[PDB]
C-alpha cells in the first residue's frame, strides 16, 4: 500500500509524492503502515469534502440567502461573512447538526454495514469516503447521501477514478480557499486578492456555542 | 594534553607550568584526566569563540523582532543581559542545559562509535542528534550536512585549528569583559562599555541568592 | 569549458568558489548552479535596465492605463511604490510560477534537463504543453522566430548573454546607486528604496 500511493502521479504530474513531514510509516497507535495510510487518505477525503462544503455556504451566508418560511430567520440580515450567522443560532440547533455528523459518521464506520453491503473498513483494506448505504433498524428512510436521485448509478470505472482524483484535488484546493476566507475574517493576511472585503469576525472562528459548556 | 601539542604549536608545546595531567581527578586515572582537560579546553574555547563574534553584533544591531529588541544598543552587552526578563535568562540557560546533558549520554555517543571522551572517547564530538524521542530536522553540528565528506587531514587540521582558534578567543573575551567594568584595563581598547555589575551573575539584576 | 567569452580574461574566482561544495554537494553541480545563477543575474539586471530606461520617461502604455497613468510619474522606483499590493504581489506570484515551472524536472526530463545533478545547459525554459492550458506559445520565442537557427549561432547568442548580462548588471547597479549616491554620472531623479513596502511592514 506504500506503492499504492503512486496515485500522486494521477492527481498531479510533476509534483509526484510529496511528503516532507514524512507521515507515510509513522505508526498510529501501533497500528501498521496501510492502516496509517488508510487512515491518512480518509482524513484527506473527509476534510476536503468537508472545506468544500463550507466553502460553498461561506458564500451563501455572506450572500445571506436565507430559507423562505424558516421562523429562525431571527438572525440579523447584515451578518458577518460566516461566522457571526453561525453564533446566532440557538445551541440546540448546532447540537443537532453536531449530533447528526457524528451519528451518519458512526454509520460510516460500522463494519457491519460496511461488511454487509460488502466492502471493509477503510483501515482494513477498504477505499477511503465510502459511506455506505442503509440497511437501517427498522427505518425505510429514502435516499441516501450519495447521488441519492441516482445520478452515477451507472458509470464506467475510469470516470469514477477520475472523479475520485478530482474530489481530492478540489478537496485540497477548497481547504486552502476556506481557510483564506476564515484568515481574511481574523488578522486578514491574505492581502493579495484581498479574497473581496469579508468583514472580521473578531471572535474565535474555532468558539462554537454562545456559551462555554465548561468543556 | 599528549606531547602532540607541538603540531598545534612548536618552540612551546607542552608548556604545562600548573601540570594538572596527573593529579588523578576524582581517582579516575591519568588517561581521564588527559579526556577532561581536552574536552573543557575546547569547550569553553567553543563558547568564547561564539560569545567573542557574539559581542561583535550585538553591540552595533540587534534584531528586530520584539522582545530582546527595543532596549539600548550604545550600552555593555554584559549588562544587556540583566536588562533580559526573567524567562529568558531560564530558557537560555535550560536549552543549553538540554545540549549538556544530551551530549554527555554514552548511549547516544555509543551509536556513532564513539565514547565519553574520558572514557577514550573524542575530546570534542556532539552527537548526530538522530535517537531523540521526537524528530527534528536540523542537527547543531554541520546542519546542512556540508563539510561531513571532507578528508581526516582537514578533519585534523581543524581540530588544531579549532583548539588554537579557542584559546586565541578566551583571551579575547574575557579580557574584553574585564574592560566593562574596572576600566582601563586593556590599554589597547579602552573606548568602549560601562557599568560595574557582575557579568558572572546572571540573575543579578532579578533576585538575590540568599 | 574554460569560459572563452573574452579570451584576454581566462578565470577569475578569488573566492575559490569554483572549487567549492555548496550545500555539501559535488563540485560540478556546483559549477552548475553559479552559472544558472549569474545567467538569471544578467537577464533579470538586462530586463531591469530596460524598464528604468522606458519608466524615467512617461512612456507608459496607452491601451487602458486604468491605474498605469494614475498618480504623475516620478522615480522611476517609487513607480513600482505606488503602484498597488494587488499588483506587485500578481507579478510575484507569476513569477514564482514561472519558476516553479522551470525547475521541473518531469517537464524538464520532457524537454531537457536539469541545472545540478545533470547535463542541463545553464538557463532553459521549458515548454507549455504539460500543464492543462493550450497557451498561445511558450516564454522562449513566443512568436517564432529562432525555429530554425545554427547551433554555433546559439552559443555565441549565450556567450553574449552572459557577457551582456554582466555588463548590464553592472549598468543597474550603478543606476541604482546613482540614485541614492551620485558616483558619475548625471540625470537621476530620487531614491525609492528596494524592497516592496507601502503596506504591510
Ligand atoms: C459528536 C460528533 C462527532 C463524532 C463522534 C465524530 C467522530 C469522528 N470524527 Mg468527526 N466531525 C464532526 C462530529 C463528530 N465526529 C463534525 C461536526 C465535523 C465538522 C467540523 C467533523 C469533522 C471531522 C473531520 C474533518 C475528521 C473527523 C474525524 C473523525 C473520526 C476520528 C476523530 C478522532 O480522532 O477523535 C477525536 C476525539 C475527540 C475530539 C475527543 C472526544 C471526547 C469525548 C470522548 C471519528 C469517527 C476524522 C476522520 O474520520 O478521519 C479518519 C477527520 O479527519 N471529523
Ligand atoms: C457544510 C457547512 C455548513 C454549515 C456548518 C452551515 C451552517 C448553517 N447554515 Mg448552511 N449551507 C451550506 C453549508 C453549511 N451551512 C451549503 C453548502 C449551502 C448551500 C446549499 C447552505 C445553504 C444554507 C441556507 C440556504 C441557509 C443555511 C443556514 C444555515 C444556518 C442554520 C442551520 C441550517 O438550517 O442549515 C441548513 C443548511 C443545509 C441543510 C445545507 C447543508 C447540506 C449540505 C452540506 C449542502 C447541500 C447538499 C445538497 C445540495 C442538498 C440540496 C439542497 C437542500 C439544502 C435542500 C447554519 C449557521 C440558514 C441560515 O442562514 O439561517 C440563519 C439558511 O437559511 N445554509
Ligand atoms: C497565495 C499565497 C499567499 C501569499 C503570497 C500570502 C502572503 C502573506 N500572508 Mg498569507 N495566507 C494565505 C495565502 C497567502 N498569503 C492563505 C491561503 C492563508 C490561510 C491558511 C493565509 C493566512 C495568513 C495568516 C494567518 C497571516 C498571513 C500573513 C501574510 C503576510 C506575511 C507577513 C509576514 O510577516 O511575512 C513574513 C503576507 C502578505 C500574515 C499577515 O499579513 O499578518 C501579519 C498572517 O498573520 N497569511
Ligand atoms: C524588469 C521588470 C519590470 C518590472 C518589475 C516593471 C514594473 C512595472 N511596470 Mg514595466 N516595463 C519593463 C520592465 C519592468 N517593469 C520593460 C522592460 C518595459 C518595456 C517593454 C516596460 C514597460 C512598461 C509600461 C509601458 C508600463 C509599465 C508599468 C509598470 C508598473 C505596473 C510597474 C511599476 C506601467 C506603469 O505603471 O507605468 C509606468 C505601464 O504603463 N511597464
Ligand atoms: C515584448 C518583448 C519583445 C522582445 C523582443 C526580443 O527578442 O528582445 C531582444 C532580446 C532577445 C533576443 C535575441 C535576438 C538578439 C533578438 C535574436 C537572437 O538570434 C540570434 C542572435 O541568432 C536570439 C536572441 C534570444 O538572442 C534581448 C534583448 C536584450 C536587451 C534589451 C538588452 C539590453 C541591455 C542593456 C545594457 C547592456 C545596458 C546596460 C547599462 C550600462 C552598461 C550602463 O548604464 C553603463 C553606465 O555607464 C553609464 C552609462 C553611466 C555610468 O555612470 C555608470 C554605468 C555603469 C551605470
Ligand atoms: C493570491 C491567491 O492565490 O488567490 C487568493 C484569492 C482567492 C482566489 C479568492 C483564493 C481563493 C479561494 C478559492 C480558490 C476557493 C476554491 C474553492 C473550491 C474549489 C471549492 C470547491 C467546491 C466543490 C464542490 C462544492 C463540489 C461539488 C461536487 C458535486 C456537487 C458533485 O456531485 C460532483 C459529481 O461528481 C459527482 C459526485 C458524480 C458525477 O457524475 C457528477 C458530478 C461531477 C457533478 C485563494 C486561492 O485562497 C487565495
Ligand atoms: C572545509 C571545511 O570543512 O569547512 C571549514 C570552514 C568553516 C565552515 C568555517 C568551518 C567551520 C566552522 C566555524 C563556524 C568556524 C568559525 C569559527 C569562529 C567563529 C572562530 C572565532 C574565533 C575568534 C577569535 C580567534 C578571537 C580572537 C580574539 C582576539 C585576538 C582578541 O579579542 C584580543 C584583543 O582583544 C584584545 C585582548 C585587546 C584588543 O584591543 C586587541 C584584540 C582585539 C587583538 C570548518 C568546518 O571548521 C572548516
Ligand atoms: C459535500 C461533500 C462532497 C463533495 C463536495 C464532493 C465533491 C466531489 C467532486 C467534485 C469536487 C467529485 C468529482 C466527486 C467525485 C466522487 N465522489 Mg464526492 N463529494 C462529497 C461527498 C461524497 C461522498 C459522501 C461520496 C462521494 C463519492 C464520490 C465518488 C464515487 C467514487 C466511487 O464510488 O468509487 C466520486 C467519483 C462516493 C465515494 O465512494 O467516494 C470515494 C461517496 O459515497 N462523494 N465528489
Ligand atoms: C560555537 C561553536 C563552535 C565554533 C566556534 C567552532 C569553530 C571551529 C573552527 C574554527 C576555528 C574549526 C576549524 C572547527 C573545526 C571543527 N569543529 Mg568546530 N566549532 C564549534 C562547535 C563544534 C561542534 C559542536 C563540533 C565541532 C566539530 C568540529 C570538527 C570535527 C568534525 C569531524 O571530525 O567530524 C572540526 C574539524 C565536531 C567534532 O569535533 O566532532 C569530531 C563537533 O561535533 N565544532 N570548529
Ligand atoms: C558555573 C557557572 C558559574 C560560574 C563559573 C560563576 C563564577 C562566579 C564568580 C567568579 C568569577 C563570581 C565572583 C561569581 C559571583 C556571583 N555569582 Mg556566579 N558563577 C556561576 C553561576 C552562577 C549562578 C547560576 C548564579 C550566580 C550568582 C552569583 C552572584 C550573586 C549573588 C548575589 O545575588 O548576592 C555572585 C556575586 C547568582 C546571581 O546571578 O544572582 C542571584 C546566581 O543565580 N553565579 N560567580
Ligand atoms: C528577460 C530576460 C532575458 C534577456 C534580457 C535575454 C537577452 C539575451 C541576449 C541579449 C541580447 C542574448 C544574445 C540572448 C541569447 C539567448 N537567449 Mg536570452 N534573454 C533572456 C531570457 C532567456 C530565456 C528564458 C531563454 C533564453 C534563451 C536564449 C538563447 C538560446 C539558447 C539555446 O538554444 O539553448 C540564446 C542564444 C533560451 C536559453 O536556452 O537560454 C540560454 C531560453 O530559454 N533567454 N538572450
Ligand atoms: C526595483 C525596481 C526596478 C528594478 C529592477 C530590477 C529588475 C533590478 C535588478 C537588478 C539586478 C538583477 C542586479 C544584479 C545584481 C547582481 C550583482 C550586483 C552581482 C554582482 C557580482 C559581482 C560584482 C562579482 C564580481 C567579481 O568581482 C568579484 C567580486 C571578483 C572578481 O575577480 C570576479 C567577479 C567579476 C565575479 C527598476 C526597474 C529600477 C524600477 C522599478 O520600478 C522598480
Amino acid at each position: 500500500k506504500a506503492d499504492l500511493e503512486a496515485l500522486a502521479k494521477d492527481l498531479n504530474p510533476a509534483v509526484g509524492f510529496w511528503d516532507p513531514l514524512a507521515l507515510s510509516d509513522y505508526s498510529f497507535w501501533g497500528t501498521s503502515q496501510e492502516a496509517t495510510i488508510g487512515f491518512l487518505r480518509e482524513a484527506e477525503i473527509k476534510h476536503g469534502r468537508i472545506a468544500m462544503a463550507g466553502f460553498v455556504g461561506y458564500i451563501v451566508h455572506s450572500n445571506d440567502i436565507r430559507w423562505t418560511f424558516d421562523k429562525v430567520a431571527a438572525s440579523v440580515p447584515t451578518g458577518l461573512p460566516a461566522p457571526a450567522v453561525w453564533d446566532a443560532i440557538p445551541d440546540i440547533a448546532k447540537w443537532q447538526i453536531i449530533l447528526f455528523v457524528g451519528v451518519m459518521e458512526s454509520w460510516r464506520e460500522n463494519k457491519v454495514v460496511l461488511e454487509a453491503e460488502g466492502q471493509k473498513h477503510y483501515m482494513s483494506g477498504g477505499k477511503p469516503g465510502y459511506f455506505p448505504s442503509f440497511d437501517l433498524l427498522p427505518h425505510p428512510v429514502p435516499f441516501p447521501l450519495f447521488d441519492p436521485f441516482g445520478i452515477s448509478k451507472r458509470a464506467t470505472e475510469e470516470k469514477k477514478a477520475k472523479g475520485r482524483l478530482a474530489e481530492i484535488n478540489n478537496g485540497r484546493l477548497a481547504m486552502i480557499g476556506l481557510f483564506g476566507f476564515l484568515s481574511e475574517a481574523t488578522v486578514p493576511g491574505s492581502v493579495p486578492f484581498l479574497k473581496g472585503v469579508v468583514p472580521a469576525y473578531t471572535g474565535e472562528v474555532m468558539a462554537p456555542f454562545t456559551q462555554n459548556i465548561f468543556t | 594534553l599528549p606531547e602532540l601539542s607541538k603540531k598545534l604549536n612548536p618552540v612551546l608545546g607542552y608548556w604545562d607550568p600548573l601540570n594538572l595531567a596527573e593529579l588523578n581527578f576524582w581517582g579516575a586515572g591519568d588517561d581521564a584526566t588527559v579526556g577532561f582537560l581536552r574536552h573543557a579546553e575546547i569547550k569553553h574555547g567553543r563558547v568564547a569563540m561564539a560569545a567573542f563574534v557574539g559581542y561583535c553584533v550585538q553591540s552595533n544591531v540587534h534584531f528586530p523582532w520584539a522582545p530582546f529588541n527595543s532596549i539600548p544598543t550604545n550600552i555593555a552587552p554584559a549588562e544587556q543581559w540583566a536588562q533580559l526578563p526573567e524567562a529568558a535568562k531560564w530558557q537560555i540557560i535550560l536549552f543549553v542545559g538540554f545540549l549538556e546533558v544530551y551530549s554527555e549520554h554514552s548511549f547516544i555517543l555509543e551509536k556513532y562509535g564513539q565514547k565519553h571522551y574520558m572514557k577514550g572517547g573524542k575530546p570534542g564530538f556532539f552527537p548526530d542528534f538522530d535517537t531523540m524521542v521526537h524528530p527534528v530536522p536540523l542537527n547543531l553540528w554541520d546542519p546542512l550536512k556540508a563539510y561531513k565528506g571532507a578528508s581526516a587531514e582537514r578533519k585534523a587540521d581543524g581540530l588544531l585549528k579549532e583548539v588554537n582558534n579557542g584559546r586565541l578567543a578566551m583571551i579575547g573575551i574575557m579580557g574584553f569583559c574585564a574592560e566593562a567594568r574596572v576600566p582601563g584595563a586593556v590599554p589597547a581598547l579602552s573606548n568602549i562599555a560601562h557599568y560595574a555589575g557582575d557579568p558572572m551573575a546572571p540573575f543579578a539584576a532579578n533576585f538575590h541568592l540568599p | 569549458f574554460a569560459k572563452e567569452l573574452n579570451p584576454v580574461v581566462g578565470y577569475w574566482d578569488p573566492l575559490n568558489l569554483s572549487n567549492g561544495e555548496f550545500w555539501g554537494d559535488s563540485n560540478s553541480a556546483t559549477i552548475g548552479f553559479l552559472r544558472e545563477s549569474e545567467i538569471k543575474h544578467g537577464r533579470v539586471a538586462m530586463a531591469g535596465f530596460v524598464g528604468y530606461i522606458v519608466h524615467a520617461n512617461d512612456i507608459r502604455f496607452p491601451w487602458d492605463k486604468v491605474a498605469m497613468a494614475a498618480p504623475k510619474g516620478l522615480s522611476p522606483q517609487e513607480l513600482w511604490d505606488v503602484t498597488p499590493e494587488a499588483a506587485k504581489w500578481q507579478i510575484i506570484l507569476t513569477i514564482a510560477f514561472l519558476e516553479f515551472w522551470r525547475e521541473n524536472s518531469y517537464i524538464l526530463s520532457k524537454e531537457g534537463e536539469q541545472h545540478y545533478m545533470r547535463g542541463g545547459k545553464p538557463g532553459y525554459f521549458p515548454t507549455f504543453s504539460e500543464l492543462p492550458h493550450p497557451v498561445p506559445f511558450n516564454l522562449f520565442d513566443p512568436f517564432g522566430f529562432s525555429k530554425n537557427a545554427s547551433p554555433e549561432k546559439k552559443a555565441k547568442g549565450l556567450l553574449a548573454e552572459v557577457n551582456n548580462g554582466r555588463l548590464a548588471m553592472i549598468g543597474l547597479m550603478g543606476f541604482l546607486s546613482e540614485a541614492k549616491v551620485p558616483g558619475s554620472v548625471p540625470a537621476l531623479a530620487n531614491v525609492g528604496i528596494r524592497p516592496y513596502a507601502g503596506e504591510v511592514m
